[PDB]
């Protein structure tokens, strides 16, 4: 399927110092990727490092309603979905714990990959890592109740669209 | 003409205003009739559009004689109240009674 | 009709025009 | 080539609606009263009737 | 004046229940004699009916 | 396999304008 | 030009006054506010004039409607945001901006509590028409 | 009040590694 066509390359090194311990790949720098990646609210331009993780906990509150309402021991029960809830709130604070420990540990500047050109500024201060924390048990709380309010009532959702 | 801009502009919303809310509840009831959906329309039976400020008027010009004009016997006309006048087998006049079909096309 | 398992088929087989779609529309520039 | 490959998933969306929303296997026994499918409506806006 | 006669209007229920029967339409159209109909009568015995 | 009508015609009444529009916008309005 | 419209004082105090031109607010606080008070009404017309407003889940389509349409205003004000937004006005009865409407970053604030107080002011509208004899009890 | 058992095992089995892992981790990592 023969590409420019018959010639002739990709895995340029990054940077064009091949010297460097990378590689620019088609996972690393197909411009679909990289416009995915830079694009995360970890990544995206012009954002408060508490708007940063106010999408993050929304985001991993999310999903994480699931694994415990439909694979936890309650899972039979009238309390099923609740049980979901109590887990999917009860872990995001055991990771809410986990950024304030490691923010209040003077922690390292972040990287600066080859899909991301630049660290997003609010990642390199003991401050800037705290509101990412401060942001992300608020959305991680709320990102499971709507969890919890759509999975409760499937039937009615789908006779209300 | 210092406030032209603000006479016109002013006038522009409301011919706009006037549009979506006279003319797309014709839209609004040619979809619904046409979707089989007649309880969702603005008619007499469905969902109420009642001139209140018109049907008021009526009340007060066919109650005027007697009352506010003690002089009279009928009233102005009877487009307001009264009853059927038949001239032969024809209506002369009879009182027009205003609905929701009366509120649309005043406003249209 | 067909089975509910050829309907399938159907729409995995349209991702590989779909793919090459997207490839011929950014070839043709931006 | 662009234009070319739209007329062609073109009428494959004529062969795919047919063959599973059409009645064409009903339609080979009396092709003078059965009336003919072209795809189906799924509108959330019907009313029952 | 509902409180005497027996009938109770509370916060619940003062917007669906009307004082007179015939209902702010005598305000308007100037038929106030209307609201002085049959009053509380002679052997009217405070807050019943 | 009807239901697919279900999750094919919201995606493309809804879904795909918004991800179409909120593109081009963006794209047009891009310095 | 200037009128008893545009500058007198009872209103000069009013617009100054509105979240959006509040002086001393962090944007969350701003879209906070503005959130909550357009999440409120916006239940109002879809479950009293909605599709199924006559049905026992008649308060439940003014919920998922309203909640599903602060969403949409929510994609606005980040596509908004996004697009490199100009300055904003300066007029006679609001003689400056709040000074968190230039920057994207500012706005990016001001979408996420729309979102966060959009939700809960229908949530609590739902909660207070679906308990109208819960109330009128708690009254009389 | 076997209800203790309900109160101190938890405490023991959650509280009393996570204060004492926060602690010992900043600790640890202290200049
Ligand atoms: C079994 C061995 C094998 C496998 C799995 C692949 C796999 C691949 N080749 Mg490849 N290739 C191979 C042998 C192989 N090649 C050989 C032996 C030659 C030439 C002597 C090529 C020459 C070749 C070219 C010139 C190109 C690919 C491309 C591709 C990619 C696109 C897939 C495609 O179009 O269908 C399979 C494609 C072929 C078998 C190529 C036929 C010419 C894919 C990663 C294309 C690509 O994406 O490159 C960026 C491309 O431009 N290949
Ligand atoms: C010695 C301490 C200890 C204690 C007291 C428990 C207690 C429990 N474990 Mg368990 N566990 C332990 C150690 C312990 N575990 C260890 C060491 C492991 C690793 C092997 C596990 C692995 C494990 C798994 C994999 C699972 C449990 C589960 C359970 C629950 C079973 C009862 C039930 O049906 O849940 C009913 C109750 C709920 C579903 C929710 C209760 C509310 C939660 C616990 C917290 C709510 C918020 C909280 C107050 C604040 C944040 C959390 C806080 C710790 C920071 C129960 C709460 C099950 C479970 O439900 O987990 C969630 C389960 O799936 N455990
Ligand atoms: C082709 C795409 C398409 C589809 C699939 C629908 C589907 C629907 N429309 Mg519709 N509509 C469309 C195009 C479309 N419309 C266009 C182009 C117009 C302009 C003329 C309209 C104008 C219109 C009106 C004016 C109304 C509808 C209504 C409805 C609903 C009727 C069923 C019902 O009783 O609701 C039961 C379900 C609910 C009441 C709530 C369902 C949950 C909502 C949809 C979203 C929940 C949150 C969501 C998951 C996330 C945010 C939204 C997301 C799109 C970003 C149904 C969901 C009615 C309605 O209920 O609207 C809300 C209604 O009043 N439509
Ligand atoms: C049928 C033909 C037609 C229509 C619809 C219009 C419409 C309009 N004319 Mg117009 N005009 C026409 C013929 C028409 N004209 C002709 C023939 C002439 C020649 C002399 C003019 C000369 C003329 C002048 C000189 C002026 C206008 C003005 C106006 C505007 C009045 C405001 C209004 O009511 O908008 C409201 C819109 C409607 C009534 C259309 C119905 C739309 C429905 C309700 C909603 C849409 C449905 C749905 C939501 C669409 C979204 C679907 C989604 C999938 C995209 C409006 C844009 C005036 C103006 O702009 O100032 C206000 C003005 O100054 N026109
Ligand atoms: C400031 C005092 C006051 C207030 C707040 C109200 C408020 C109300 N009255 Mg009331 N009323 C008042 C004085 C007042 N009334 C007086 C002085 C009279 C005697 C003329 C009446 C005679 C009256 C009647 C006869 C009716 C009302 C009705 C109503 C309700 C409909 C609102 C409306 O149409 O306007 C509303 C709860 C109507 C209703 O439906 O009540 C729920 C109704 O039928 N009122
Ligand atoms: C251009 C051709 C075309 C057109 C107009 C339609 C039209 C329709 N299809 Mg269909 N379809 C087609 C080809 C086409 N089909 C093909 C080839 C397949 C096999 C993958 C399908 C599989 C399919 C399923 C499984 C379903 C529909 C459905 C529908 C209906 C709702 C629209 C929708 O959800 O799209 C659905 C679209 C897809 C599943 C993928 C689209 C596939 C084609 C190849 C993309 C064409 C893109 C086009 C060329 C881009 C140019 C845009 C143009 C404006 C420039 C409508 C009758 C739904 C229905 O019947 O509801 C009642 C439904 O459930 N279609
Ligand atoms: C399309 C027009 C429309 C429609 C149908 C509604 C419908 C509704 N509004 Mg609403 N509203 C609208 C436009 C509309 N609104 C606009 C344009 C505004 C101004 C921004 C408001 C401001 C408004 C307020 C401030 C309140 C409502 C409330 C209500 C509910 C009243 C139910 C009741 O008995 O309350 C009777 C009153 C009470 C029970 C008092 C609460 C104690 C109902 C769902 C009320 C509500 O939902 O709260 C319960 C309410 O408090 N509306
Ligand atoms: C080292 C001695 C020791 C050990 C291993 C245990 C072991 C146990 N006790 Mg027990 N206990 C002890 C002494 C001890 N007991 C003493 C002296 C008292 C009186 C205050 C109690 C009062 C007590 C109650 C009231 C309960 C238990 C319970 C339990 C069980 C669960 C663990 C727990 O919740 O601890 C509970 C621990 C305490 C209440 C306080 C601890 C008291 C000792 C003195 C602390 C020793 C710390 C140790 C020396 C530090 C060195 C650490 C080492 C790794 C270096 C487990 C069988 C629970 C049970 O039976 O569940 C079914 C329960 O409800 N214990
Ligand atoms: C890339 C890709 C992928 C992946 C993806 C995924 C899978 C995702 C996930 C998803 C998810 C993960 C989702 C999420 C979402 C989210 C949301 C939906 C949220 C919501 C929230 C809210 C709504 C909340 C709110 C609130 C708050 C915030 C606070 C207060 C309270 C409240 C509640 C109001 C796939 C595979 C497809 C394929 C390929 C491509
Ligand atoms: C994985 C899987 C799955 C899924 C899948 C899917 C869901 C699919 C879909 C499908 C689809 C979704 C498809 C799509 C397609 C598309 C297409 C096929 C396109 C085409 C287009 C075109 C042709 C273009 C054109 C153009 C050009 C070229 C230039 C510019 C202009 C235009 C754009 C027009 C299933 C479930 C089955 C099963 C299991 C597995
Ligand atoms: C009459 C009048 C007026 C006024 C009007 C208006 C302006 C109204 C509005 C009103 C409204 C429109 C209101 C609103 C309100 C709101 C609220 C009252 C809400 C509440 C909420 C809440 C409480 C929530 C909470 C939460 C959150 C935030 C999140 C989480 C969840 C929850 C749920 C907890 C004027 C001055 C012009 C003129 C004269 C007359």
């Amino acid at each position: 399927l023969p590409s420019d066509p018959r010639n002739r390359e990709v895995v340029f090194p990054a940077g064009r110092d091949p010297q460097w311990g990378n590689l620019e790949t088609p996972v690393n720098a197909s411009p679909l990727v990289k416009w995915f990646i830079n694009n995360l609210p970890a990544y995206r331009p012009g954002l408060t490092p508490f708007r940063r993780g106010l999408e993050v906990g929304m985001a991993h509150g999310y999903f994480l309603f699931g694994p415990f309402a439909k694979l936890g021991p309650l899972r039979d029960a009238a309390n099923a979905n609740l049980a979901g809830l109590l887990g999917a709130i009860g872990l995001v604070v055991l990771f809410t714990l986990a950024l304030s420990l490691y923010a209040n540990s003077n922690p390292p500047t972040a990287l600066a990959s080859v899909t991301v050109p630049n660290p997003p500024d609010a990642f390199q201060s003991k401050e800037g890592w705290n509101n990412f924390a401060s942001a992300f048990l608020i959305g991680g709380i709320g990102g499971a109740v709507v969890a919890y309010f759509l999975t409760s009532n499937l039937a009615l959702i789908q006779g209300l669209v | 003409i210092r406030h032209r801009d603000a006479i016109i502009s002013h006038l522009n919303w409301v011919c706009i205003f006037l549009g979506f809310h006279s003319f797309g509840l014709y839209i609004h009831n040619d979809t619904m009739r046409a979707l089989g959906r007649p309880q969702d329309m603005f008619s007499d039976t469905a969902i109420q559009l009642q001139p209140v400020f018109a049907q008021w008027v009526q009340n007060l010009h066919t109650l005027a004689p007697g009352g506010t004009a003690p002089n009279a016997l009928e009233p102005v006309s009877y487009a307001f109240g009264g009853g059927v006048l038949a001239v032969g087998g024809k209506v002369a006049m009879m009182p027009i009674a205003l609905g929701t079909a009366d509120f649309l096309i005043h406003h249209i | 009709s067909i089975s509910d398992t050829q309907v399938y088929i159907a729409l995995v087989v349209a991702l590989i025009p779909g793919l090459l779609a997207w490839r011929l529309a950014t070839e043709l520039y931006k | 080539f662009g234009h070319l490959a739209i007329i062609f998933l073109w009428a494959s969306s004529l062969l795919f609606h047919v063959a599973w929303q059409g009645n064409f296997e009903q339609w080979i026994k009396d092709p003078l009263h059965v009336r003919p499918i072209a795809h189906a409506i799924w509108d959330p806006h019907f009313g029952k009737p | 004046i509902p409180e005497s006669r027996g009938q109770h209007v509370g916060w619940d229920n003062f917007l669906s229940t009307a004082p007179h029967p015939a209902g702010l339409q005598p305000f308007f159209t100037g038929n106030w004699g209307v609201y002085a109909q049959n009053p509380d009568t002679a052997g009217h015995i405070f807050s019943t009916s | 396999a009807s239901f697919l009508s279900s999750i094919f015609v919201p995606v493309i009444g809804w879904v795909v304008p918004i991800a179409t529009f909120s593109f081009l916008f963006l794209y047009i309005e891009r310095e």
